[PDB]
C-alpha cells in the first residue's frame, strides 16, 4: 500500500541499521524469529505462514562486521541476499571505494534492490545512510546514488549520513573524503540530513545520564529520529504527513536542502517522574541550541523552514499556541521572505522505548527539522582543513594511484565554493 | 614410533644417527604392514 | 480522558527501567570483581 | 576473514618468530599437537588467518622459516612448540652466515632463492582471500640482512599489491655486537627503502632500557625481550581476528600514517607495562593506557620524539570501552602538545577499537606512530659507516665475493637523501 | 574536586610524613593492608582529596617520597603502613647527604630533579580540581633545605595557580645539631619568602617545652614528638573533607591572612592538650578552648606573640558546638587584650566551624596567626650568621660546589630587608 525501501553502507549504517531494525521489531510487535505471538506491509514483508522479512539491504566491503549480524540474535530475520558483503575494505580511501574496488559489487546490489523493488507496491522514496569519514561509506555511495539517479528517476532519495565533527576526527585522510563526497551528492541527493557525533557525544551526557557513553547509545538515539520521520504514514493521525511533503516545505530550492534536525524531550529514566512535560515544555526545549545534533549555533544564522512532527497526546489547539509563543521570540529569526515557514503534524502513537535502554518513556514528543543558514559554519570549517592538507600535498598520492585524477580536487573544492556562496546570496536581505 | 622419528636432526650424519634412522623407518614400515595385516574383521590362525 | 494515556504509559517500563538498571548494577560490579580475581590469580603465577 | 603469510629469516628471526607463535597460539587456544583446546566461540570464528587446517583435526601456521646454517632451525623445532611447524617448511642451505652482507646475498642467496620461492607460492596460493605477507630479520648479521632483502624483493615483483609489512632490529648504534655491521645496515637500507611498504624498528638497547626502567626484571634474557615484541606483533594484526567498534587493518594505517611514498618508517609502543609487584597500584583506565603510550620511556626504538616533530600517528586499543574516552585523550594529548605535530596536517592522530583484549588484561593498546626522530638513528650508523669507509680497512672481505665499490656509494646516497627528505619535512 | 598532593622530603620530612599519614589513615578508617574497613560513610564521602583508587578495593595516597640517601627509604618501606604507599613513586638517590645546602642544591639537585618532576606530573593528572600542592621538609641540614627549594621554585614555574604551602622546621636557637647550619637556613629563605604562598614555622624546642610542660613526657621521642605536628596538617584540611557550618579552605585563609604579599609567615598551635594522668579533672568547653589556643605556652614556634604586634589570624574549630559561643569569644578575647593586635584591622581573628571531629576527642581547635614576632627568629639566625660569615674563609665548603660568596651576602641582605618589612608594619 506504501513502502519505505532502506540502504544501508559503511560500518555506521549497519550498526544504526541494526539499532533502528531493533526498535522497529519491537515497535510493530515482530519476534526475532519473524513470526508473532497493520503498518507491517510498509516496513516487512509477509511470505505466508506468519513470516515477515524486513525491505532493508546492508552493504560494505568488509566482510567482518556483516557476518556478525549472520551470527547475532536477529540472524534468522534477516534473509541471507539481503545482507551483502565484500572482500578487502576501501581502508578510509575514496578513490579505492569508488573506481577499483567499488566497481565490483556495484552491479550485485543493484540487482538486489531492484528485486525487491518488485514487491513494493506503494514504493515512495528510499532511505540510504553514509559514513563521511569511511571509505566505504564515501566512496561507494557515491557510486550508488549516481546509479540509483537514473535507474529510477522520480524517487525520493532520502539521506541521514553522519558529518565530521568540528572537533574530534578518527581520519587523518577525513577532509578530502568529506569534500569529494559532498561534490557528488549535492547533485543527486533529494534531501539528506546532517548530524555529528561530537554533538550527540554532548547531548547524551549533558541531558541523558549516562556518564560514560559508547556508539551504542548514540544509535538508538539515531533511530528514534527515523522511527518519528516515517511514523505519521505508519498510524492513524489528525494530520498525516507524507514524504512529499517534506520534500516540498523544506527545501525552497535544489540546492538549499540540507536541514538541520532536532529532538525533544530527551531525559534521564526517573527525570521525567519529577517533570510536567506539557506541550510548551516540549515545544520550547527544541529551539535551545544545546539539542542540536549538529554543533553549529543557530543564533549566528537564520530560519527559513521547519517542520513539527507530534507523537503523543497531543491537541492541535496547544501546537498553535506553542507556535505562536515561539514566533514572538526575538531570539529567533525569520526571514523576510517566508512568513509561516512551519508545517506541523499529529500521530497519536507515542514513542516506543527499548527494554535496558536509556530513554524514559515520553507520554508525548516533537521533532524538529529545519533548515537554516548556521549550516553554514561547517562547510567554511571542513574547507579550511582541506586547504591546510592540499596546499602542501599532504596525502595525495594515495588517491591517483587508486584511479583519482587530480583535476578532480579541484572541482570538488570549487563545488563547495559556490554552494558557500549560495547559501549566503539567499541569507541576504532585498 | 612416529613421536622418536619426530626427534631428529637435519643435516646431520653419522653411522649412529644414520643406523637410528634406518631402523626408525624400517621398524615403521614392520608395525604398519602388522596392523594392516591385522586390520581385518576376521582373522583365520593356527596358534603355536 | 487523555490521564488514560498518561497513567497506562507511566507505570510499566519506566518503573521496569528503574529495577532493570537496579539489576544491571548488581551484575557489573561483581563482574568486574571476578575480572580482578581472575587477574591477582594471573600476579600469582606471572609472579612464580 | 584475511590470511597473510609469516615469514622468519636469521637467527634473530627465528627466535622471536617461535616466541610469536607461542603468543598467537596462547591466545587462540591452540594446544602444542595442533588441536584446538580453547574455551570460546569467538576464537574459531577467524582462525583461517594465520593457521591452515588438515584433515585429522590439526592446524598449522603459514610459516616458513629460512636460514643458512642447520644450527638455528633444530633449536627452534626442539622447542615446546616445535611440532606445530610443517616439516617441509623449514628451508636451509649447509653453509655458515659469514656474517658478511655481500656473501649472503650473492653466494648462498641465488642458491636458496629458488626453492624458498616455491614453498612461498605453496602458501601463497593455498588461499584466496590473501592479504600481504609478513616478514622479520635483523640488519645486522649476513642471513637476515642480505638474504631478507633479497627475498623481498621477489616479493614485491611477484605481487605488487600485497602489502610488504617487515620488521627490522636496526644495529644497537652504542651496543651492537658487529664490527663489520655499519656496512651491512648501509647496503641493506637501500634495498628496504624502495620495496617495503610499512617498515618498524626494535632496537636491542630499547627492549633492555624498557624492561629495566619498567618491568624491573633481574635476570633479562632473550626470551623476555621477545616476549616484548610478540606483544606489538599479535597487536598489529587484532583487528583482522577479532570484531571491534572501528576496523582497521594494515591498508588503513599504511594509507593514514604516510604521506610521502618514502616516509614509512615508524616507531611502536605498547601498554600497559608494569612491574610484578606494583600492579596492585593501577586503575586500569584509559587516561592510564594513555599516559603510558605517549610517555617517551615505553618507546621500543632508541630515538627521543621530543627531538623531533610529529607528523603522523595512530593508536589501536584493544577491549569493551568508550570510543568518547578515547577521542578525549587523543584530543587533549594533541592540543596540550601543538608544538610537536606540524601545523599543515589537522588531526595526526589515528583510532581503531577491538573488541576481544588480550588474555589477563582487560585493557591493552598498542601505538604506531612516525616521527622525524628517525633523522638521528640513521645519522649515527651514516657518521660511522664513514669512518670505515675513509680507510676502506675491511671492503676486501665484500670485494671477494664480487661486490663493486659502487655499491657502497650509492648506498650511502640513499641514505643521505633519505635524512635530507626529513629533514625537509621539520619545516 | 580540590584534590591535594603531598611531598616529603629528606630525613625529617620523611618521617614527619609517614606519621601525617599515619593519623589521617586512621582518621579515614584505612587498614593497613589499604583496604578500607572503617564504620562510618561519611569517611568515603571525599576520600579523593588526599587517596587514590587502586582496583580491587585497595586505595594508595597521592605520595611522592624524595631523599638522597636510600637508608631513609629503607624506614619508611620496614614502617607500620609502609606497604600503602606506592612503590614507583619512592624516589631516591644513591649518595650521602653531605649536609650542605649547595652540594644537594647544585650537584644532586640537577640530576634528581627531572625524575622528580615526571613522578609528580604523574599524580597531577590524576585529579580533577588540583588545589595546590603541600610540602613537609627541614632548613637545617641541606637534603631538605637545598633541594626542596628547587622543587617548590619548578613547581611554581609549573603551576602558578596552584596554593603552594609548606611545612619548615627552622634550626633551633639553643638545641642546633649541625655547624653550619646558620649558613643553609639563610639562603633558603631566599627562595621560601618568593615562591611559597602559605610559610608554617615549627621549631623543636618548642616543641620539648610543649611536651614536658603538658603531655609530661618521661622520655619523649621523635614519634611523640611528631605527634602534634600531624594533628596540625589534620586539622588545616579538615574543612575540605568533612561538612562544616562554615566552611574555609585555603585559599579563604591566604586572602584573610595575608595583608601585604611578602608578610605570609605564620605560626601554628593545636588544642587541647592535657597530661595523660589530668584528663578527669578537665571539663573541656568552648572557652577552655579558647584559653589554650592563645595561651603562649601552646604555641609551636619559639617566638613570644606578646613582645610583638598581631596582624590578622585565624581559628579552625572541630566539632559539635554552638556558633554563638564560639563568636562571643573571639570577640571577647579580640576586645580584651587590644594591646596585642594591631589598631588598623578590626576583626582580627577569623573563625570556621568543622562538623566532624577527631578521633576520640568530643571537639577540637587549631590556630593559625601572623605577627611580627617572627622578627626574634630571624633575629637570632642573623646574629649568628653574622658571626659565622665574619670568618670568611668557611664559606670553602660551599665554594667547592661552585658557590660564590656573593651568594651569602644577597641573601642576608634580602633577610635583613624582610626583617625591616616587619618593622615598619609594626605601627
Ligand atoms: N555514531 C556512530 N558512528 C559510527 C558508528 N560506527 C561507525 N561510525 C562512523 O564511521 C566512521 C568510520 O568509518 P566506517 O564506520 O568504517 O565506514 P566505512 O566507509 O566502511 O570505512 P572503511 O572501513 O574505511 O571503508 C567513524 O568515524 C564513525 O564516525 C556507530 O556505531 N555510531
Ligand atoms: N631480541 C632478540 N635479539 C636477538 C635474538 N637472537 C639474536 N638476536 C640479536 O640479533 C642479531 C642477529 O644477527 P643476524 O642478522 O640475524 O645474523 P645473521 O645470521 O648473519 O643474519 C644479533 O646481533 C643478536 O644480538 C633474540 O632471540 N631476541
Ligand atoms: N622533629 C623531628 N626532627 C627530626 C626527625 N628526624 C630528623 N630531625 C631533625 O632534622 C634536622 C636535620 O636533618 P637532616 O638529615 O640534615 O635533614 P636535611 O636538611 O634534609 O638534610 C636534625 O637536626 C634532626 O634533629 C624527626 O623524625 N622528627
Ligand atoms: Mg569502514
Amino acid at each position: 500500500m506504501r513502502e519505505v525501501i532502506s540502504i544501508h553502507v559503511g560500518q555506521a549504517g549497519v550498526q544504526i541499521g541494526n539499532g533502528c531494525w531493533e526498535l522497529y521489531c519491537l515497535e510493530h510487535g515482530i519476534q526475532p524469529d519473524g513470526q508473532l505471538p497493520d503498518a507491517f506491509n510498509t516496513f516487512f514483508s509477509e511470505t505466508g505462514a506468519g513470516k515477515h522479512v524486513p525491505r532493508a539491504v546492508f552493504v560494505d566491503l568488509e566482510p567482518t562486521v556483516v557476518d556478525e549480524v549472520r551470527t547475532g540474535t536477529y540472524r534468522q530475520l534477516f534473509h541471507p541476499e539481503q545482507l551483502i558483503s565484500g572482500k578487502e575494505d576501501a581502508a578510509n580511501n575514496y578513490a579505492r571505494g569508488h573506481y577499483t574496488v567499488g566497481k565490483e559489487i556495484i552491479d550485485l546490489t543493484l540487482d538486489r534492490i531492484r528485486k525487491l523493488a518488485d514487491q513494493c507496491t506503494g514504493l515512495q522514496g528510499f532511505l540510504i545512510f553514509h559514513s563521511f569519514g569511511g571509505g566505504t561509506g564515501a566512496g561507494f555511495g557515491s557510486l550508488l546514488l549516481e546509479r540509483l539517479s537514473v535507474d529510477y528517476g522520480k524517487k525520493s532519495k532520502l539521506e541521514f549520513t553522519v558529518y565530521p565533527s568540528p572537533q574530534v576526527s578518527t581520519a587523518i585522510v577525513e577532509p578530502y573524503n568529506s569534500i569529494l563526497a559532498t561534490h557528488s551528492m549535492i547533485d543527486h541527493s533529494d534531501c539528506a540530513f546532517m548530524v555529528d557525533n561530537e554533538a550527540l557525544y554532548d547531548l547524551c551526557r549533558r541531558a541523558l545520564d549516562i556518564e560514560r557513553p559508547t556508539y551504542t547509545n548514540l544509535n538508538r538515539l539515531i533511530g528514534q529520529v527515523v522511527s518519528s520521520l516515517t511514523a505519521s504514514l505508519r498510524f492513524d493521525g489528525a494530520l498525516n504527513v507524507d514524504f512529499t511533503e517534506f520534500q516540498t516545505n523544506l527545501v525552497p530550492y535544489a540546492r538549499i536542502h540540507f536541514p538541520i534536525c532536532s529532538y525533544a524531550p530527551v531525559i534521564s529514566a526517573e527525570k521525567a517522574y519529577h517533570e510536567q512535560l506539557s506541550v510548551a515544555e516540549i515545544t520550547n526545549s527544541l529551539f535551545e541550541p544545546a539539542n542540536m545534533m549538529v554543533k553549529c549555533d543557530p543564533r549566528h544564522g537564520k530560519y527559513m523552514a521547519c517542520t513539527l512532527l507530534y507523537r503523543g497526546d497531543v491537541v492541535p489547539k496547544d501546537v498553535s499556541a506553542a507556535v505562536a509563543t515561539i514566533k514572538t521570540k526575538r531570539t529567533i529569526q525569520f526571514v523576510d521572505w517566508c512568513p509561516t515557514g512551519f508545517k506541523m503534524g499529529i500521530n497519536y502513537q507515542p514513542p516506543t522505548v527499548v527494554p535496558g535502554g536509556d530513554l524514559a518513556k515520553v507520554q508525548r514528543a516533537v521533532c524538529m527539522l529545519a533548515n537554516t543558514t548556521a549550516i553554514a559554519e561547517a562547510w567554511s570549517r571542513l574547507d579550511h582543513k582541506f586547504d591546510l592538507m592540499y596546499a602542501k600535498r599532504a596525502f595525495v598520492h594515495w588517491y591517483v594511484g587508486e584511479g583519482m585524477e587530480e583535476a578532480e580536487f579541484p572541482e570538488a573544492r570549487e563545488d563547495l565554493a559556490l554552494l558557500e556562496k549560495d547559501y549566503d546570496e539567499v541569507a541576504a536581505e532585498s | 614410533n612416529k613421536k622418536r622419528y619426530a626427534s631428529l636432526s637435519f643435516g646431520q650424519d653419522n653411522l649412529s644417527f644414520r643406523r637410528k634412522k634406518e631402523e626408525m623407518e624400517r621398524e615403521a614400515a614392520q608395525l604398519e604392514a602388522d596392523i594392516k595385516t591385522f586390520e581385518r574383521p576376521n582373522v583365520y590362525i593356527t596358534e603355536n | 480522558d487523555e490521564v488514560k494515556k498518561i497513567n497506562s504509559e507511566m507505570v510499566a517500563a519506566k518503573a521496569r527501567t528503574f529495577r532493570d538498571q537496579q539489576l544491571e548494577i548488581h551484575r557489573q560490579m561483581k563482574e568486574d570483581e571476578k575480572a580482578e580475581e581472575r587477574s591477582i590469580a594471573d600476579m600469582l603465577e606471572e609472579n612464580r | 576473514v584475511r590470511e597473510i603469510v609469516h615469514i622468519q629469516a636469521g637467527q634473530c628471526g627465528n627466535q622471536i618468530g617461535a616466541k610469536f607463535w607461542e603468543v598467537i597460539s596462547d591466545e587462540h587456544g591452540i594446544d602444542p599437537t595442533g588441536s584446538y583446546h580453547g574455551d570460546s566461540d569467538l576464537q574459531l570464528e577467524r582462525i583461517n588467518v594465520y593457521y591452515n587446517e588438515a584433515t585429522g583435526g590439526k592446524y598449522v601456521p603459514r610459516a616458513i622459516l629460512v636460514d643458512l646454517e642447520p644450527g638455528t632451525m633444530d633449536s627452534v623445532r626442539a622447542g615446546q612448540f616445535g611440532q606445530l611447524f610443517r616439516p617441509d617448511n623449514f628451508v636451509f642451505g649447509q653453509s655458515g652466515a659469514g656474517n658478511n652482507w655481500a656473501k649472503g646475498y650473492y653466494t648462498e642467496g641465488q642458491e636458496l632463492c629458488e626453492s624458498i620461492l616455491d614453498v612461498i607460492r605453496k602458501e601463497a596460493e593455498s588461499c584466496d582471500c590473501l592479504q600481504g605477507f609478513q616478514l622479520v630479520h635483523s640488519l645486522g648479521g649476513g642471513t637476515g640482512a642480505g638474504l631478507g632483502t633479497l627475498l623481498l624483493n621477489k616479493l614485491r615483483e611477484e605481487y605488487p599489491d600485497r602489502i610488504l609489512s617487515t620488521y627490522s632490529i636496526v644495529p644497537s648504534p652504542k651496543v651492537s655486537d658487529t664490527v663489520v655491521e655499519p656496512y651491512n645496515c648501509t647496503l641493506s637500507v637501500h634495498q628496504l627503502v624502495e620495496s617495503a611498504d610499512e617498515v618498524f624498528c626494535i632496537d636491542n638497547e630499547a627492549l633492555y632500557d624498557i624492561c629495566f626502567r619498567t618491568l624491573k626484571l633481574t635476570t633479562p634474557t632473550y626470551g623476555d625481550l621477545n616476549h616484548l615484541v610478540s606483544m606489538v606483533m599479535s597487536g598489529t594484526t587484532c583487528a583482522l581476528r577479532f570484531p571491534g567498534q572501528l576496523n582497521s587493518d594494515l591498508r588503513k594505517l599504511a594509507v593514514n600514517l604516510v604521506p610521502f611514498p618514502r616516509l614509512h618508517f615508524f616507531i611502536v609502543g605498547f601498554a600497559p607495562l608494569t612491574s610484578r609487584g606494583s600492579q596492585q597500584y593501577r586503575a586500569l583506565t584509559v587516561p592510564e593506557l594513555t599516559s603510558q603510550l605517549f610517555d617517551n620511556k615505553n618507546m621500543m626504538a632508541a630515538c627521543d620524539p621530543r627531538r623531533g616533530v610529529y607528523l603522523t600517528a595512530s593508536a589501536h586499543f584493544r577491549g569493551r570501552m568508550s570510543s568518547k574516552e578515547v577521542d578525549e585523550q587523543m584530543l587533549n594529548i594533541q592540543a596540550r602538545n601543538t608544538s610537536y605535530f606540524v601545523e599543515w596536517i589537522p588531526s595526526n592522530v589515528k583510532s581503531a577499537i577491538c573488541d576481544i583484549p588480550p588474555r589477563g588484561l582487560k585493557m591493552a593498546a598498542t601505538f604506531i606512530g612516525n616521527t622525524t626522530a628517525f633523522r638521528e638513528l640513521f645519522t649515527r650508523v651514516d657518521s660511522q659507516f664513514q669512518k670505515m669507509y675513509a680507510r676502506r680497512a675491511f671492503i676486501h672481505w665484500y670485494v671477494n665475493e664480487g661486490l663493486e665499490t659502487v655499491e657502497f656509494d650509492e648506498a650511502r646516497s640513499n641514505m643521505t637523501d633519505l635524512i635530507q627528505e626529513y629533514e625537509m619535512y621539520e619545516t
